[PDB]
């Protein structure tokens, strides 16, 4: 009943909260697009960055199928292991990079 | 001043505090030694380089302390 408790229930689903961030980002992209360039050019760019999100939301739509669905939640768990790969790679990459 | 001063002393002697305060000085050292090698150096060392020169020898005295103040 409490409005803040309704909001806290909504933030629990991660695909739902990343909807509304991309909706507000597309609104910001619209208002710039409706202005004279270069404001338009940058709101073109904001439009193309929502494309990075809205194909990835097809992963959640793909979750209904009983085979691709477990495959999608498989990907999310392996990225926690991939983060530890990213940190160890980041040391070795910048050690070669600064030295070169 | 006695409850507050007991808080500062017990905090800055806790081992997790003494870790992350050597760690934010190592991650502060590594940023400085990046800047001096990427940017040019002249004949005399820069202000950034002199802090790096401090960090190496003061770590050297500490590394000798670990040898001398050991168990055998
Ligand atoms: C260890 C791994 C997993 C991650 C570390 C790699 C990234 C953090 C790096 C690799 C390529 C980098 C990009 C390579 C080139 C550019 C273009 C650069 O833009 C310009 O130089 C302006 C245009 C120009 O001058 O040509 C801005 C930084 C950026 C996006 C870099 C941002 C940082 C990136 C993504
Ligand atoms: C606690 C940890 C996580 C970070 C602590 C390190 C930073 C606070 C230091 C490390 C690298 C430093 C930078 C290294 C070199 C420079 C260039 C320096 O510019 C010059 O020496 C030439 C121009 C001038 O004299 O201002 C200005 C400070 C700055 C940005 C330093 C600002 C402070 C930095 C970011
Ligand atoms: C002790 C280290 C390992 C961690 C703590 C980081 C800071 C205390 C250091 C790191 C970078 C330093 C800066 C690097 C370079 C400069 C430029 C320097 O500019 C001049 O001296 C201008 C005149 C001149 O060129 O002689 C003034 C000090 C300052 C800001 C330094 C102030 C102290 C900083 C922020
Ligand atoms: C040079 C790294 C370090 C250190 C820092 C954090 C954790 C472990 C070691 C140090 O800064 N001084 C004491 N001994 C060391 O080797």
């Amino acid at each position: 009943g409490k409005l803040l408790q309704k909001v806290k229930v909504w933030l629990q689903e991660y695909w739902n909260v990343t909807d509304l961030i991309a909706i507000l980002l597309f609104s910001v992209g619209m208002i710039l697009r409706l202005q004279d360039q270069p404001f338009r050019s940058d709101g073109r760019v904001i439009y193309c960055v929502n494309i990075i999100y809205w194909y990835i939301r097809l992963l959640d739509i793909f979750g209904v199928n009983k085979y691709l669905g477990p495959y999608v939640m498989m990907i999310g768990k392996m990225m926690i292991d991939m983060m530890y790969f990213v940190i160890i790679m980041l040391v070795v990459l910048m050690s070669f990079g600064v030295a070169r | 001043l006695i409850p507050l001063g007991r808080k500062i002393y017990e905090f800055y002697n806790a081992p997790i505090v003494k870790f992350w305060f050597y760690t934010l000085a190592y991650i502060g050292y590594l940023m400085l030694f990046n800047y001096i090698v990427l940017v040019k150096m002249e004949r005399w060392p820069s202000t950034q380089e002199w802090i790096v020169i401090s960090y190496i020898f003061t770590l050297g005295i500490e590394k000798m302390r670990e040898i001398l103040m050991s168990e055998p």
